[PDB]
């Protein structure tokens, strides 16, 4: 047995010193979530016992820290360990992973962590930090846990910030907070401004992002439309709300943006001559990477004829009107009128009189041509001749 | 009416200006009360356009004539 998964199984004590190790020794997978664990020391009675535990799951769990300074055990096997909805502190946490060197994955979701000191000789190769549905976490408490080397994963979404800036990084300069961060889920945020894009652009080794459920990625009609300015802001972007991010849609979408961002280049100062350039401060503050940009890019109804028909043989039928396309062929109209009088095709003739030339009567004689041939105009007349 | 939304919109406006003459033409096709409202709705509709927008036009006349709504996959 490797993968053990014993989710709402009622489990309160350990067992026997030993037992565990002797039953099952090659343990890898434990999923003790939702148990009837009331205290720590038994999951780390657990723990202990086993000596491959690669993944240890025990979310949901009422667990009381010991508030002691003693190190409570020694985990190198354990990497993937998930805390969720236990009620967690930082403290606590930086407790907790002072004993597993090779902890490699941390999930911290609903716990309300309120980050204070700055994680030194602890959280040196935890890659995953997911710290969601946390609203202690603001913009200042992600600068402390930024100076992290081996902290490449980060999903911090349902958290209620709205800015991540770079104090250390100016405009179009990489900054050293987040040196691995490739991949910040991004979700149930009220992000509101632009200059949230323009700020995560200037990470060092940015890729995968996701942007879902904001004021500004809203499942409107501008969604495509934002998805393309995002794409063009940060250029290093691979993939956008978990899709790839394809060369021809990213060429779309930052050659979308130039066209629709160079009015606000020419009239804040931009030249197409170097030596010329004087852009604001603004500009270049609003659109850092607008420089990189422009040096690699350079610098039926209406159809209708309303006309009568009138009869000189027959004057005793009125002078109807009728709407025909421009484009209707001769044809078509004799057999229209051959139907409409009952009266033989091939003794039909036509002709047009235009009010702007009175007197004159220029016939209808070849059939494979059409109205708009013979200058026949709205306000016209059809003379049917039988 | 399969051919009123083909993927070349010069083909949907043939196809639409010849229905429109053969309409005009031919009586004995649609009622007279119903023939005012197909005339109305076909010269009112620019089929040379976007076709999720002409489409919705389509099967709009299609109910008016008694035609069963052709759909893909």
């Amino acid at each position: 047995l490797q993968e053990v998964s014993l989710r709402n199984c009622a489990v309160s004590c350990a067992g026997e010193k030993g037992g565990v190790a002797e039953a099952c020794p090659n343990i890898r997978k434990v999923d003790l979530s939702k148990n009837l664990l009331s205290s720590w020391d038994e999951v780390i009675h657990i723990a202990d016992q086993l000596r491959h535990l690669e993944v240890l799951n025990v979310s949901e769990n009422k667990l009381k820290f010991p508030s002691g300074s003693v190190l409570t055990g020694t985990l190198s096997v354990l990497k993937v360990l998930v805390l969720n909805q236990t009620g967690i502190t930082w403290a606590e946490v930086l407790r907790c992973v002072a004993g597993c060197p090779g902890l490699e994955e941390l999930y911290l979701e609903s716990n309300n962590i309120f980050i204070s000191e700055r994680p030194t000789d602890v959280l040196q190769t935890v890659k995953l930090l997911d710290l969601s549905s946390n609203q202690l976490i603001d913009e200042n408490q992600l600068y402390l846990i930024a100076h992290l080397p081996r902290l490449e994963q980060l999903i911090l979404s349902d958290t209620g910030i709205s800015s991540l800036h770079f104090p250390d990084a100016g405009i179009g300069c990489k900054t050293s907070m987040f040196p691995s961060l490739k991949y910040l889920v991004v979700n149930d945020n009220q992000i509101s401004q632009w200059s949230f894009f323009n700020e995560l652009e200037k990470l060092p080794s940015l890729r995968a992002l996701s942007c879902l459920r904001n004021p500004l990625t809203k499942e409107d009609k501008e969604a495509e439309t934002a998805r393309l300015l995002i794409i063009a802001s940060i250029g290093q972007l691979k993939t956008l709300n978990k899709c790839e991010i394809l060369p021809e849609e990213r060429r779309r979408a930052e050659l979308d943006y130039r066209k629709a961002f160079g009015n606000e280049w020419k009239q804040a100062g931009g030249h197409k001559d170097p030596e010329k350039n004087r852009l604001s401060e603004e500009f270049l503050t609003a659109h850092p990477r607008y420089q990189f940009l422009c040096l690699k890019y350079g610098a039926l109804k209406n159809q209708l004829l309303t006309l009568k028909i009138k009869y000189p043989h027959q004057l005793d039928q009125k002078v109807l009107e009728k709407q025909l396309p421009g484009s209707m062929t001769i044809q078509k109209v004799k057999g229209l009128l051959s139907r409409l009088l009952k009266v033989p095709v091939s003794d039909l003739l036509l002709s047009y009189e235009s009010p702007k030339k009175p007197g004159r009567e220029i016939e209808l004689e070849n059939d494979l041509k059409s109205l708009q041939f013979y200058s026949v105009e709205n306000g016209d007349c059809l003379l049917v001749r039988w | 009416c399969l051919l009123l939304c083909h993927r070349f919109p010069l083909i949907r406006k043939t196809t639409a200006s010849q229905v429109y003459e053969t309409l005009l033409t031919y009586s004995d096709v649609v009622g007279a009360d119903v023939l005012d409202e197909v005339v109305t709705v076909l010269s009112d509709t620019a089929w040379d356009a976007e076709l999720a927008v002409v489409r919705e036009q389509r099967n709009r006349l299609c109910d008016l004539l008694g035609v069963p709504r052709p759909q893909l996959v």
